[PDB]
């Protein structure tokens, strides 16, 4: 993870890996 | 409101933690 700007599925990319195993799924842009 | 920030300027990767739980 660095200092940029993310949005979408970079949200998650971000928290994806960081809380992995740890029960994510705050959004859902279905 | 939690990209709000992190999807205009920047966020830690620690605080992204904040949207686990």
């Amino acid at each position: 993870f660095v200092n940029q700007h993310l949005c979408g599925s970079d949200l998650v990319e971000a928290l994806y890996l960081v809380c992995g195993e740890r029960g994510a799924f705050y959004t859902k842009p279905t | 409101g939690i990209v709000e920030q992190c999807c205009t300027s920047i966020c830690s990767l620690y605080q992204l933690e904040n949207y686990c739980n």
